[PDB]
């Protein structure tokens, strides 16, 4: 709570290094996970990666534990990398009571909010359905962070829909007096959306992130890239791994299928189809290692 | 190992549309409220693609929840469901309407009265 | 076992104009600010005194505290550092998305900007990254609105000088513009067009320009440095003595290559900030000309800024142990002058410093055995001049000797590379009672005998000792060399019963150093030969045969008993097998 | 001396031996042939 990760990560030195009486164990790693995380110093983004890869050690009984899950999760999530906090939050959200450690009583930028609202920017909605029905089965109502944008439409409901920045029409005339009036003005102050020279985070909604909020995608967009994507490594395996396979019009097959796939990311379907792609799976990995494969 | 090997599914309006419904639902139940506009953009999305049916809860949903929407917008719904033919669709609009007590343009009123009739 | 957690954090960064007066701005007693030079000549002629506002000027920089206070002047026109624009890494140019080429141009010559400043509404539009030269309506356009309204609204559009780069460095939203790096990379090289080489090299060199850019752009958001930093609104000045600055004596002046250069912008700065308060209406040709002379000269001043024991001959002492060191009698004095005086005052004889350098100066008995006692268990450590070797620092114990050379032990001369020419010494002596015991524990030579190379013993026996050694062990003539004819025909020295004896008969000059004698040995079973059979083996009838060897004789009797053993060698190899087995027994015994 | 200068502070990997160039070159391109997942990456490396 000082501050500083460094005062920490001397001490885990001083644990992991030494005898074995005073071997780390997962309270130790939550710790110095917590203090790379919530630093105000510098980036700290490889430190926490490398701790993790530190953490990997199966037979000293070093198992995460749902705090474990909730800080990486806070940690990638802080950092624009929804990848890997999807991933973890998968595991966070097969323990029992998850949602509510993640949402640290709001204290630190509210991480569950954070984590909502990067899933919607980037639009990928499918992990954001996931991670909105697991709220109420742990019975946890939604933390006011529901962030609206100068246009009154943004809401995790709005961003993945193919208008964006684009007020929907609903009929009459847009009563801006009145949303002015109910927004703020005529008492207080309210928030002016005009430029700085400081950096501060000009919008609301890129309080708690580090840099700025993730790019701003709908869901048709996600959802090409990760077509043409998954593509692409298909036609990487098929290129250097893939030379041979079982159909034995390979003349006539190979010059079609490397001209739709390079036309594709820029009947014939099921030649593609069972294609199989090995990724993931260990066993495969260590019988080409060991020569059988 | 089961998800990350899986190859995706491609993109519709349709599945937006069936996404888009069950979110806000869930976000209305879990203590949510989404504004107008929320709602609005989404009818616009299920009114671009043809499909009436989820038009009756798309907006049962924002009647029940307390808001409303402009005249010149349910007209447009309710000859699109008779432009297609789906006369059933209409008929639970108007039911629906009525039950709620919003007034609709008596022009459009007598036009899918006309409709109905011509079903009937 | 907690580790006591020292935390020590030097941090570097860029100061700010706010900052920077932090240093120089002191307090008066009439309150008046302080800490500017106005003045260009600092010392009056032949007066020797330091002119007012001048660089070695008082108040402002005056004995320590004149050492450690500093100036600061203040610039009418901004400049650009050094090495933030110039060297081949630019950070300013990849932080601007902008090539060298139009900076350097508005920085040096006349160019301008469409707007460098984005923050108000504009209505001119020009749409001009760099003019080379002036084609619009610079007169109509300013005298059209009023007099001094077009002041007012110029600077956001046409700005000319480093102002315009500090003031496009300033506005400068550090979060779009990592957004538009990353979709440009993005977009950049998936088209797929190939070439030439030209054509993959710039793309390469293109996407490691953009990558450089993201990464300097997102280390400002987290570094509380702001970018508009990099040029300098206000120059600090060096402190006087740090300077070269010896004295002023008849209107001298000691000033160095930077005092002049210092010299020279102060003055072009006060020259610049009279034209600008003199007339407003001037000609803007030779304010600009003025200008890049005083940032010329700034930029030449920071890259200037940026740019820039008695050794004594050794001699071998032969009397000297491992440990003792012969130390002259002057430089004995010369270092424990302190440790002599404060005996001289401690004890009696002594009433002031000055009576006490009196008598020290006297050549006096009594300073001598004072010194004696003070240097008696006070180590001293001695260094050559060339420490190539790990072991070329070693401590001694200093012992008063009478010369001009210090005197020192063989073994270790000959470890610390000795050369026939007379290699300087330097003596140091240490003060703190850590470096003493630090000094006797750990740096003398008795504990550093294996060259941390390999582990081979770095004091080994010289030259001479070798000879001698070898002299002792190589024994005489065997075979013909000693016999003439064939002893096939036809007593050596008696059996000497002891090894005292055989030394006794040598001193007494009755035998040899290379006489062969028969030394009777104490059945000690270690004798020592090769794998050779003896020669003969006379087994007589009652049962006691001599086993005769090539180098001993060994009578037994019958039932397997070692009578006697004589052992057939010369005085050199008694002599060193008893000096060595009694050397360490007087060591055995000392110790005890 | 000069050996000694020039096989600490490396111009390239090819200056001290080609056999090592060849191996490595060989190395990285038969490790992303197989073994693509990033143990592919570790055993190259
Ligand atoms: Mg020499």
């Amino acid at each position: 709570t000082c501050g500083i990760p460094e005062i920490a990560f001397a001490t885990f030195e001083n644990m992991e290094y030494g005898e074995d009486h005073m071997k780390p164990d997962t309270e130790t790693y939550n710790w110095v996970i917590q203090a790379y995380t919530r630093a105000e110093s510098y980036d700290r983004v490889q430190d926490v990666a490398e701790l993790l890869g530190m953490m990997v050690e199966d037979h000293k009984r070093v198992q995460p534990n749902v705090r474990t899950y909730a800080l990486l999760v806070e940690c990638f999530t802080k950092y624009c990398v929804v990848r890997e906090a999807i991933r973890h939050f998968r595991g966070l959200k097969n323990f029992e009571g998850g949602t509510q450690v993640l949402y640290n009583d709001g204290k630190y930028g509210d991480p569950l909010s954070l984590y909502l609202r990067a899933l919607c920017r980037e639009g990928r909605i499918v992990e954001l359905l996931e991670a909105l029905e697991a709220m109420a089965k742990d019975n946890q109502p939604i933390p006011p962070r529901a962030m609206i944008l100068s246009r009154k439409y943004r809401t995790l409901v709005s961003s993945w829909i193919e208008p964006l920045q684009e007020e929907a029409e609903l009929g009459y005339e847009i009563d801006y007096i009145a949303r002015y009036v109910a927004e703020g003005g005529l008492t207080g102050d309210r928030k002016r959306w005009v430029p700085r020279r400081g950096k501060t985070p000009l919008d609301p909604d890129a309080e708690g992130f580090i840099y700025s909020n993730p790019r701003e995608t709908s869901f048709k967009q996600r959802c090409l890239e990760e077509w043409r994507l998954h593509h692409r490594k298909l036609l990487k395996t098929l290129h250097n791994e893939g030379p041979s396979i079982l159909g034995k019009i390979s003349e006539s097959d190979y010059i079609r299928l490397v001209e739709r796939l390079r036309k594709i990311i820029k009947e014939l379907d099921e030649l593609i189809s069972r294609i199989k792609l090995h990724e993931g799976n260990t066993e495969f990995w260590k019988r080409r290692f060991l020569g059988e494969g | 190992k089961e998800i990350k090997n899986k190859a995706p599914q491609r993109w519709s309006q349709e599945w937006e549309v069936e996404l888009g419904i069950k979110v806000m639902t869930k976000v209305i139940e879990l203590g949510g409220t989404p504004t107008i506009g929320d709602c609005a953009v989404i009818l616009r999305a299920a009114v671009r693609a043809p499909m009436p049916s989820a038009f009756l809860n798309i907006l049962q949903t924002t009647h029940s929840l307390g808001y409303v929407f402009g005249s010149p917008l349910y007209d447009e719904i309710i000859t699109l469901c008779l432009d297609l033919g789906e006369l059933d669709a209409a008929i639970a609009i108007v039911a629906d309407l009525e039950t709620s007590g919003i007034k609709v343009p008596d022009e459009t009123l007598d036009r899918v009265i006309s409709a109905r009739q011509s079903s009937d | 076992m907690i580790d006591r957690y020292k935390h020590q954090q030097l941090r570097i960064g860029s100061v700010s104009p706010q900052q920077i007066s932090a240093w120089a701005t002191k307090i008066l007693p009439n309150g008046e600010i302080v800490g500017e030079v106005t003045k260009p000549y600092t010392f009056h002629y032949k007066t020797n005194k330091p002119e007012k506002d001048g660089l070695f000027c008082e108040r402002i920089f005056g004995s320590r505290i004149r050492r450690y206070q500093m100036g600061y002047i203040k610039l009418a026109c901004p400049v650009t550092h050094v090495w933030y624009l110039k060297r081949l890494p630019s950070y300013i140019a990849n932080l601007l998305d902008k090539p060298l080429k139009e900076l350097e141009g508005l920085v040096y010559c006349d160019f301008s900007f469409a707007r460098p400043i984005t923050k108000k509404p504009t209505f001119l539009r020009l749409r001009g990254l760099f003019e080379y030269e002036i084609q619009s309506w610079k007169y109509s356009i300013p005298l059209f609105f009023t007099t001094q309204g077009f002041d007012t609204f110029r600077n956001r559009e046409i700005s000319t000088g480093a102002g315009a780069i500090r003031e496009q460095l300033a506005d400068l939203d550090l979060r779009i513009i990592i957004e538009n790096s990353l979709v440009e990379w993005e977009e950049l090289g998936e088209e797929g067009h190939t070439g030439n080489e030209w054509e993959d090299r710039k793309v390469g060199r293109r996407k490691d320009f953009l990558v450089r850019r993201v990464e300097l752009a997102k280390h400002f958001i987290r570094t509380n440095i702001e970018p508009e930093w990099m040029v300098l609104c206000l120059l600090p000045v060096l402190p006087p003595e740090l300077r070269p600055i010896i004295q002023i004596d008849g209107g001298k002046l000691m000033s160095s290559d930077i005092n002049e250069l210092y010299r020279r912008v102060i003055y072009r700065n006060n020259t610049l900030t009279d034209l600008l308060t003199t007339s407003r209406s001037t000609p803007g040709e030779l304010v600009m000309c003025q200008e890049k002379l005083v940032q010329e000269a700034v930029d030449t001043l920071l890259d200037n800024g940026i740019r820039g024991s008695g050794r004594s001959v050794i001699v071998v002492g032969p009397s000297l142990s491992l440990h003792r060191c012969g130390l002259p009698r002057e430089i004995a004095i010369e270092l424990f002058q302190t440790f002599v005086i404060r005996g001289l005052i401690r004890q009696h004889l002594a009433s002031n410093i000055g009576v006490a350098k009196s008598k020290i100066r006297e050549k006096e008995p009594i300073v001598w055995e004072i010194l004696q006692e003070v240097m008696q268990g006070h180590p001293v450590l001695l260094n050559r001049a060339p420490t190539l070797h790990r072991l070329g620092i070693q401590a001694f114990q200093p012992v008063l000797v009478e010369g001009r050379a210090i005197c020192l032990h063989p073994l270790v001369c000959k470890g610390f590379n000795a050369d026939f020419d007379g290699d300087q010494m330097a003596v140091h002596v240490p003060l703190s009672l850590e470096a003493q015991v630090e000094a006797r524990l750990l740096m003398f030579s008795h504990m550093n005998l294996l060259s941390p190379a390999i582990g081979d013993p770095i004091s080994v026996p010289t030259q001479d000792m070798l000879i001698g050694l070898y002299v002792l062990t190589s024994g005489n003539h065997r075979g013909i060399c000693v016999n003439r004819y064939n002893p096939c025909n036809r007593t050596k020295e008696p059996f000497f019963s002891n090894s005292y004896d055989a030394i006794g008969a040598y001193r007494q000059k009755r035998i040899n150093l290379d006489s062969p004698l028969w030394l009777r040995w104490r059945l000690d079973q270690r004798v020592i030969a090769s794998r050779e059979t003896p020669i003969e083996v006379h087994y007589e009838s009652l049962g006691t045969f001599y086993e005769i060897y090539g180098h001993y004789l060994i009578v037994r009797s019958l039932k397997k008993q070692i009578l006697f053993i004589y052992i057939r060698t010369t005085v050199g190899h008694i002599a060193l097998y008893r000096e060595i087995e009694e050397a360490i027994q007087g060591f055995s015994r000392a110790y005890s | 001396l000069p050996k000694v200068e020039q096989v600490l502070e490396v111009r390239s990997v090819d200056s001290i031996s080609m056999n090592l160039e060849k191996r490595i070159e060989g190395w990285n391109k038969c490790i992303t042939r197989i073994l693509g997942i990033p143990w592919g990456f570790l055993i190259g490396a």
